[PDB]
């Protein structure tokens, strides 16, 4: 089925934020990745048979996180980089 | 006086027929349209060219141009916005999201 | 290396496993065991229902004409500037012979099958010293 | 303190107008008991009537203005185009009238 | 357009009507802090009448 | 599946930061060195040539490769490759900004025209949001097409103090096509010097002079040196996206029908090698200009095909090639159609009819729909027997299950499941089962406009496939039974079920927040009947009043 | 920096627990009772986790506390016992 | 697939009784009965004649 | 306070921003023939001392940019003569509470 | 290879179905096989499992009719070209939509038999009953006049 | 942020790493100097922590002879924790194998001396973890120490440390 | 070498463990997921300090799961494998192209090129002994090895070393 903008809006108006998130992950994409904790990019090679998380270019084997994301958003970042553009910093750095 | 006249005008238009909406909604619309020191039409550019999150601002059909501007100016997006939290898939700090749920070892001890 | 994956139920293992596809669920199940194997299958018929590279070869064909959201003078400029790489490839000769045999076959009101078979016949040899010219009439005919 | 006092002026004025003592004794004939009851009910209801913090007033307002703009109609401009102009200014006139007293 | 322009406005626990950046739109919400529902068209009983009728 | 558990710290995204790529950044993060314009079927079968399509990047299907990082398909996110261009080329997303900034700076010196000595631009530098400062600088430096070494005299009483680097003159740049021409009037002949140098400015010299700008100057112009540099703003080394961005559609009759973006990239690499061979061999300097123009044209086309209407640049067939802007534009291009709204799961769609035997929070659902839909439950001590019985039922009669989920990421399908009576259904598991009665569920009518029309309901399963709802709730949905259709949305967890029941349920939404009067009511038939019944001139006898009293459900038993 | 929080006194936020955290705490308690966590009041044959949570709230024993975010970043805290549940 | 046909319209209770004999808890000596595979063509008759009897107090 | 009959040549107004901290203000009689504040749509405006402004910021926990703005070239701003960084409390006759307070920043 | 579970038994030796038999939702009706070559069609990258890559056409997943009037004849250029036809009975149900000649569209709510349909003195039990409120606001006088 | 390479080797010419540098801040806001340790000091404090946590568990269910001590703390370790700490067995074997003092009081006297000298912490911790009595030979071992310290001062500290420590 | 610092950890707790006595339960979990562990930032994590008055005091319930997250601050002892100075390790296993020295917790290896070419290595030894004067590989085998560099990776620690120096290999 379709869950369009207006449906999203009136869900916002209810305020059932956890339902909205549930409908935007589990009913759909729900993809996992790993991001570089220094680049803020998604280039992390993750040999999951060996727990290895090298990030070439960054050249670290430590600062790695896994996040959860819509797959379409993953895609949108992929072609945004293909447009030569999006660091994804895992926490605050402004306060 | 500008926003008072504007509120008078919008009330006149929407109360020519099909009245009425409550006052507070209309007042909120007037205020968010006038809270910059000057009148700001809700266009593709008017409210859109504020110092506001690039993701919600590219949710409004000037998409690649405004993303190029954001990439060139290299600015940071705070992700306190609902659209940002949606397209990043986290639960927005909204309604039920507007707080946190914290365990309490003390009350847990006190209620054996 | 060969990078290859064969599905195998890790709890039955009795064969190359007798499994089935539940296409309406996008899942594959060990039919003897009943445990799901992998999920979120990808479509295999709606992609065809949505809508010749082999005859034209490895190089990719391009029918380029004029559009609608541009001026007629700019379409003429497009037609004049689109002819800058008609000599690097031998594909120019390939679609030249293709156009020629298109003219000949459809002048002989032949079926599309016959047209494609002649395309294949030219594409198969297409360049040899055994060809050796012959005014292109011998080889096309 | 000042904001809280100035935020309930209308409501307390109305309350005073209703519960003027001549009025309550002459019209309504309360008891002491029922008087305490009506005081407690007013207080409890009013405190149940405040805005719950943490909800999307802007979206609520936007929808509440948007939907009765759909069932609205179409000398002087009016209707849909006038609303579009005044919501989308666009400093164009089409009726630049001004009343003079 | 309108619902896109007024998305992120939130009443906060400080009873201010803020945007995403915390810019204040209303100071107290709606000039009263009163809800959207619990409102009736009840009447003020001091405006009307004569001066004499009022003091009567 | 268990999604192949990893010990990386799961955290959330809080900040996102934009910018550009330095060419060393893209060359560092790239994996492949794509050089062969042909992609697939090297001999001509499979395991494609080491050009496009995974030597060492995203695989196609059922092959582990992903540059030997082994996440099958559905966990490898793709891995970037890159190519190298012979010449630097522009960016259609930055053409006008390049024009503005090349107006702004003096070439051959690489410094700002105005330097902290006009008080007007002094305060223009002082004022900053982020870019109104830049626009003010740009509009103050339109003039003075000569660069200077010593302008300022009135900074002092009259002392003329030198700051500048070059006394050279600037052109007046005319933006045209996909390139930039200059015109140096320069007014320094023996006469008036009416000789504008109509010279097309090289991308190479723009790159060099952009490399010759100060950090200081970046901050004035609104560039962040660690994220945004004007010499990064010219394309030199170009990333490619892995096939998960641009999948071969695998045409599903016999062929592949391989897709648009890869066609365009094959074009790019073909024009690249043509240009470099033409350069490396005998270059007669009259093919160079159009060859590089074609290269820049095609990379511009690949970036965008929605440009000022001098080209159109279509492929086979007459449908023009869609570029990334066309892929991301409004109305279902990846943002309004895949992020802000999307397809979902766990939903249903039928037509509706009235029923005066359902109270408002109830909805009637066909047994077929409740057999298709489901909802997981976690096995507790409390529900162990009921779930055991409901598994034992099997997936064909209605109050039964469809899937069982063990503690690890397992799903044993109950359909095949010849040990169906043999599962003992241990604790901590998930049993995924049909819709029972009075489960909460969400309800929709397109087009939703206001706070209603997403209302929750309890579910009573009914036969005879169609939906079924009370007549009073009709007008908030704004839906007569002329053939309208609703939508269902089954929640999937305890939090979402709870918040759905405690907010979106109908009975706590009687008063409309939008207009402070209730939006419900009773309607046509019962309204007419209730006026008919409430008249002084009518009466009821004993048997009728007994049946009516028994029809009232909470009737206390006193007549 | 300066502890970003508040003493339990002079908490200037309403003492009336409102609907959004009503729903949230009911959902959370429902989920723990779903995953065989220890219940904190007796049962009477009811098996629904949500109703269990509803009664457990009704006589006020929830082992949770709540954190409200003021717009700056400083936060108050409250114990779900010390709220009042009227709506 | 599990939408009922007209077999269940009148065929008496399969693995089931014909009627339930459940006591009300709201008035003295009241009992509700649930017949099934029947309808008005029964029910109206029983109610009317039982009401015609004088010793009863309520029948609907 | 300087009042001109008609136009001012820029040479006679380029050096208006001279001699800080002394400030020079310009006015047309046409702009001064009618008192602006006596119009009934204009609410009451009052000025904030720097102390109570700082108190306001510490109470509502804002930081100095989240207030609604007001132009320097505004008529009421020019009537009051205030400059950058000042706060004007605004008292207007609301309709849901009668009397309602608000503040602006002259930025 | 990867052929469906359509239980191909309804077909015959010439790869077609016969007219007059019944078909359920998932029964295949047409059998197709890949003639490629070059794929190393029964000697490589597949077992035997001879050369299928089956391109069979199942019936639409819901309806269930009876196969009627199957014909085959060559196409324009000469191939083997097949058309089948299937026939279904469609009894009215709840959700079906009827209309008058006056724009009174609507659907069936529920159904009744005669013994609780209302009935007139001559025993003319009606076919269908629509609500009176569709009369005044729709202003549809001519419907009444027609009746 | 700039990818911040910062190549750095660890040596004793005040060539110390960033990740463990000297001046940190503790979580209550007080300044946190680097704690570098001696081998014999570590040998003492593992025993101190072990006896402290053992007596902590004695209260929990209520409410220096190396050959005995290694196996005793081993059986104390698999009393509660697991047997996977074979490398930790290797570590306290290393500590009892090469720690410069078996007894606590010599270590305490050395630290009481060093708290008055005010030497460089990581330098003197490396010296204490080393077990040698020859200053010039130590300077030949580590040219970082050879460049840093004068041999006369090195031996004048090394002998008044060497007479105290238990020779091996 | 071994280090002492205050350090922070990041721990989930399943909602089934919400019993009345969880503080010491978390202390136990801290014990068997701090003691006997390796990382890259802090290396081999040996043991904990400051068992009393530990810092947890508060925890948040995760949104999508009933897991409760806790933040733990604690003093501890770890190991920091340096590079470029001498350790007198012991060797347990050997290869054909060099011995593998177990200096305490890790296993540092010395390549057959990293041993000095004038060391008189005899391959006919059990284990293959790269001895010249006294550094015969035994069960004890106190060999003065200098770490080349302990290369840091994901949490599996590896190091390299050599004995091409006077009194390197020699005690
Ligand atoms: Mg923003
Ligand atoms: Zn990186
Ligand atoms: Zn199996
Ligand atoms: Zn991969
Ligand atoms: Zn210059």
């Amino acid at each position: 089925l379709r869950f369009g903008e207006m449906e999203r809006d009136c869900m916002i108006a209810h305020g059932a934020a956890s339902f909205l998130k549930e409908r935007l992950m589990e009913a759909s994409d729900a993809f996992r990745v790993h991001i570089c904790g220094i680049c803020g990019l998604m280039t992390v090679i993750a040999k999951l048979n060996h727990n290895q998380f090298e990030c070439k270019g960054c050249d670290n084997k430590i600062d790695i996180y896994q996040i959860h994301i819509p797959y379409a958003a993953k895609l949108l970042f992929q072609e945004l980089m293909a447009m030569n553009i999006p660091r994804l910093y895992t926490d605050r750095s402004r306060d | 006086a500008g926003r008072a006249a504007l509120y008078k005008e919008v009330y006149n238009v929407i109360a020519s027929d099909g009245s009425y909406v409550n006052y507070r909604h209309m007042a909120l619309l007037v205020d968010v349209m006038t809270t910059q020191g000057g009148l700001t039409s809700v266009t593709r550019h008017g409210f859109n060219r504020s110092n506001t999150g690039a993701l919600m601002r590219c949710s409004f059909e000037e998409t690649v141009e405004i993303l190029f501007e954001a990439g060139a100016s290299a600015e940071l997006d705070d992700c306190r916005g609902v659209s940002e939290n949606v397209i990043l898939g986290q639960m927005a700090p909204i309604g039920t999201g507007a707080f946190d749920v914290m365990i309490d070892e003390e009350s847990l001890v006190k209620y054996m | 290396p060969n990078l290859n994956i064969v599905l195998t139920c890790p709890e039955c293992k009795v064969y190359p496993p007798k499994i089935v596809e539940r296409f309406s669920e996008g899942d594959v199940v060990c039919a003897l065991c009943g445990l799901v194997l992998s999920d979120k299958l990808v479509d295999t018929r709606s992609e065809w229902r949505t809508f010749n590279p082999l005859l034209d070869g490895n190089n990719l064909s391009t029918r380029i004409g004029k559009g609608e959201t541009t001026d007629m003078r700019f379409t003429k400029e497009l037609n004049k500037a689109q002819g800058k790489n008609v000599m690097d490839k031998k594909d120019n000769e390939v679609q030249a012979a293709f156009a020629k045999i298109t003219m000949l076959c459809d002048a002989a009101e032949l079926p599309k099958i016959v047209k494609d078979c002649a395309k294949e016949a030219y594409k198969l040899c297409h360049d040899e010293k055994t060809l050796k010219g012959k005014s292109m009439e011998s080889i096309m005919a | 303190q000042n904001a809280q006092r100035d935020a309930v002026t209308l409501f307390c004025c109305l309350l005073r107008s209703r519960l003027a003592t001549r009025r309550v004794l002459q019209e309504y004939r309360l008891t002491k008991q029922a008087f305490d009851w009506v005081l407690s009910n007013i207080e409890a209801q009013f405190l149940r009537s405040v805005v719950h913090p943490g909800e999307m007033v802007g979206v609520l307002a936007a929808q509440s203005i948007g939907e009765p703009a759909t069932q609205m109609t179409l000398k002087v401009t009016s209707g849909v185009p006038r609303l579009k102009e005044i919501l989308n200014v666009a400093k164009n006139m089409k009726t630049p009238s001004l009343t003079v007293y | 357009r309108l619902v896109k322009a007024l998305e992120d406005i939130m009443v906060h626990y400080d009873n201010t009507t803020r945007n995403s950046l915390g810019n204040v739109i209303q100071f107290i919400y709606g000039e009263d802090g009163m809800d959207a529902a619990h409102i009736e068209k009840q009447s003020l009983d001091t405006i009307g009448g004569s001066d004499a009728a009022f003091e009567k | 599946v268990g999604q192949q558990y990893s010990s990386a710290p799961l955290r959330t995204v809080k900040e996102v930061q934009f910018g550009l790529f330095s060419p060393e950044e893209v060359r560092a993060i790239s994996v492949a060195k794509i050089r062969f314009p042909e992609t697939m079927d090297e001999t001509q079968t499979r395991a494609k040539i080491g050009g496009l399509n995974d030597p060492r990047l995203g695989s196609i299907d059922r092959n582990l490769k992903c540059q030997t990082c082994q996440e099958g398909m559905n966990e490898c996110p793709g891995h970037f490759g890159h190519i190298d261009l012979a010449k630097p080329v522009f960016h259609v997303g930055f053409i006008a900004k390049i024009k503005k900034v090349c107006e702004c700076v003096c070439m051959h010196c690489g410094k700002l025209l105005l330097d902290e000595h006009n008080e007007l631009m002094r305060q223009a530098l002082a004022i900053k949001d982020s870019k109104k400062r830049f626009a003010a600088i740009w509009t103050l430096c339109k003039t003075k097409m000569v660069c200077e070494t010593d302008v300022p005299s009135e900074d002092d009483p009259t002392q003329l103090v030198s700051r500048g680097g070059c006394g050279n003159t600037q052109p007046t740049i005319r933006k045209d096509g996909l390139k930039l021409v200059g015109s140096w009037k320069k007014d320094r002949a023996t006469g008036d010097a009416d000789e504008p140098e109509l010279r097309v400015l090289s991308t190479e010299e723009i790159l060099n002079i952009f490399k010759h700008i100060s950090v200081k100057d970046f901050t004035s112009l609104g560039f962040n040196e660690v994220f945004s540099r004007p010499e990064w703003m010219i394309l030199t080394c170009l990333p490619v996206p892995p096939p998960p961005v641009r999948p071969s559609i695998s045409f599903n009759e016999s062929q592949r029908g391989e897709d648009d973006l890869t066609f365009k990239l094959a074009d790019i690499l073909k024009a690249n090698i043509s240009l470099e061979t033409l350069e490396h061999n005998g270059a007669p300097h009259h093919a160079i200009e159009e060859a590089e123009s074609l290269l820049q044209f095609h990379v511009a086309t690949y970036m965008d095909n929605d440009i000022a209407g001098q080209p159109q640049a279509l492929q086979k067939s007459g449908r023009p090639v869609k570029s990334i802007r066309a892929r991301l534009k409004g109305k279902e291009g990846r943002i309004r159609g895949n992020l802000m709204g999307k397809r979902v799961d766990f939903s249903a769609r039928t037509v509706i009819s009235g029923d005066p035997n359902l109270e408002l929070d109830q909805v009637g659902v066909p047994k077929s729909i409740a057999k298709t839909l489901t909802y997981p439950e976690v096995v507790t001590p409390y529900n162990i027997d009921r779930l055991t019985q409901l598994v034992r039922n099997g997936p064909n009669e209605h109050p039964g299950a469809k899937y069982v989920i063990r503690d690890s990421g397992d799903r044993i399908d109950l359909r095949y499941s010849k040990r169906a009576g043999d599962i003992q259904l241990q604790y901590g598991w998930k049993v995924e089962r049909h819709i029972m009665d009075n489960d909460p569920v969400l309800f929709n009518r397109q087009p939703s406009l206001h706070k209603m029309s997403m209302m929750a309901h309890r579910v009573k399963v009914i036969p005879y496939s169609t939906f079924r709802l009370n007549l009073s709730v009709t007008s908030p949905y704004n839906a007569d039974f002329d053939g309208d259709e609703m939508n269902l949305h089954v929640p999937q967890s305890e939090e979402t079920r709870a918040e759905l029941s405690q907010l979106c349920a109908v009975p706590l939404q009687i008063v409309s927040p939008q207009s402070n009067k209730p939006c419900m009511g009773i309607v046509q038939d019962t309204l007419c009947g209730i006026r008919k019944l409430t008249l002084r001139d009518t009466f009821i006898e004993l048997d009728q009043v007994l049946n009516m009293l028994y029809w009232v459900p909470d009737w206390d038993g006193v007549i | 920096l300066k502890e970003k929080a508040i003493p339990k006194d002079q908490r200037a936020t309403t003492p009336y627990m409102t609907k959004y955290e009503r729903a949230r705490i009911l959902g959370t308690r429902a989920l723990q009772i779903s995953m065989n966590a220890p219940v904190f009041v007796d049962l009477e044959g009811e098996t629904d986790p949500l109703r269990i949570a509803m009664k457990e709230l009704a006589e006020k024993k929830i082992p949770l506390v709540i954190r409200r975010y003021l717009p700056d970043g400083s936060f108050e805290d409250w114990s779900v016992e010390e709220l009042i549940v009227d709506l | 697939m599990n939408a009922p046909d007209r077999f269940e319209l009148f065929l008496l209770g399969e693995g089931e009784s014909k009627l339930k004999i459940d006591p009300d808890t709201k008035a003295p000596n009241a009992v509700v009965i649930t017949f099934e595979k029947e309808d008005h063509t029964l029910g109206n008759l029983i109610r009317a004649e039982l009401l015609n009897d004088r010793k009863v107090l309520f029948a609907a | 306070i300087f009042v001109y009959q008609n136009n001012i040549t820029p040479s006679a107004m380029k050096l208006v921003p001279s001699i800080p901290p002394a400030t020079i203000e310009t006015f047309n009689e046409a702009a001064l023939v009618v008192n602006i504040t006596h119009h009934e749509l204009v609410p009451k405006h009052i000025r904030l001392s720097s102390d109570e402004k700082r108190e306001l910021l510490k109470r509502y926990r804002l930081k100095e940019s989240q207030l609604p703005r007001i132009q320097r070239a505004d008529p009421v701003a020019l009537y009051l003569g205030l400059k950058r960084g000042e706060v004007v409390k605004i008292i207007r006759k609301s309709e849901t509470s009668g009397r309602y307070a608000s503040y602006r920043i002259c930025m | 290879l990867r052929m469906k579970h359509g239980t191909y038994d309804k077909l015959d030796d010439d790869g077609l179905i016969a007219p007059g038999v019944r078909v359920s939702g998932e029964d295949v009706i047409i059998g197709k096989t890949t003639p490629i070559s070059p794929d190393e069609e029964e000697l490589g990258q597949r077992t035997a499992y001879h050369s299928k890559r089956d391109a069979s056409t199942p019936l639409r997943s819901t309806e269930n009719g009876i196969v009627d009037q199957v014909l085959v004849t060559t196409n324009q250029d000469g191939l083997k070209f097949v058309k089948v036809r299937v026939r279904t009975t469609k009894i009215p149900q709840i959700g079906d939509k009827f209309a008058s000649r006056h724009g009174q569209k609507g659907t069936i709510g529920i159904t009744y038999r005669r013994e609780d349909m209302p009935f007139t003195a001559e025993g003319i039990v009606p076919d269908l009953i629509i609500n009176p409120h569709a009369i005044p606001s729709r202003m549809t006088v001519a419907h009444l006049i027609e009746c | 942020r700039l990818k911040k390479v910062e190549e750095e080797e660890n040596a004793a010419t005040l060539q110390l790493g960033q990740e463990f540098q000297l001046k940190q801040i503790n979580h209550q806001g007080e300044e946190e100097e680097l704690i570098a340790l001696n081998l014999s000091e570590a040998r003492l404090v593992i025993k101190e922590a072990l006896v402290e946590r053992r007596r902590a568990f004695k209260r929990s269910q209520k409410k220096e002879t190396r050959e005995k001590e290694l196996e005793s703390i081993d059986v104390l370790l698999e009393q509660t924790t697991g047997g996977n700490n074979k490398d930790l067995k290797n570590t306290m074997q290393y500590l009892t194998n090469f720690s410069r003092f078996r007894d606590q009081e010599t270590v305490g006297a050395v630290i009481q001396l060093l708290k008055s000298t005010g030497l460089h912490p990581f330098e003197v911790a490396q010296l204490g973890s080393l077990a040698c009595d020859t200053a010039d030979e130590a300077k030949t071992l580590i040219p970082s120490l050879n460049n840093k310290i004068s041999d006369d001062e090195l031996e004048r500290i090394l002998k008044e440390l060497s007479n105290l420590e238990t020779l091996y | 070498m071994f280090f002492i610092k205050d350090l922070s950890l990041n721990i989930t707790l399943h909602p089934s463990f919400f019993g009345p006595r969880m503080k010491q339960y978390l202390k136990t979990k801290l014990l068997e997921e701090v003691e006997g562990s390796c990382t890259g930032k802090f290396g081999y994590i040996l043991c904990v300090l400051d068992y009393d008055n530990i810092d947890i005091q508060r925890g948040r319930i995760l949104p999508t799961d009933g897991s409760a997250e806790f933040n733990v601050k604690y003093r501890a002892v770890v190991f920091k494998p340096f590079k470029g100075e001498v350790v007198d390790g012991t060797v347990v296993s050997c290869s054909q192209h060099g011995f593998e020295v177990q200096v305490g917790p890790m296993k540092v290896f010395v390549t057959k090129h990293l041993m000095p070419q004038d060391l008189t290595f005899n391959a006919g030894s059990n284990p293959p002994s790269y001895q010249s004067s006294e550094d015969v590989i035994t069960i004890k085998s106190r060999i003065r090895v200098k770490i080349e560099g302990c290369i840091s990776q994901v949490s599996s620690i590896h190091a390299i070393g050599s004995i091409k120096e006077d009194y390197l290999g020699a005690i």
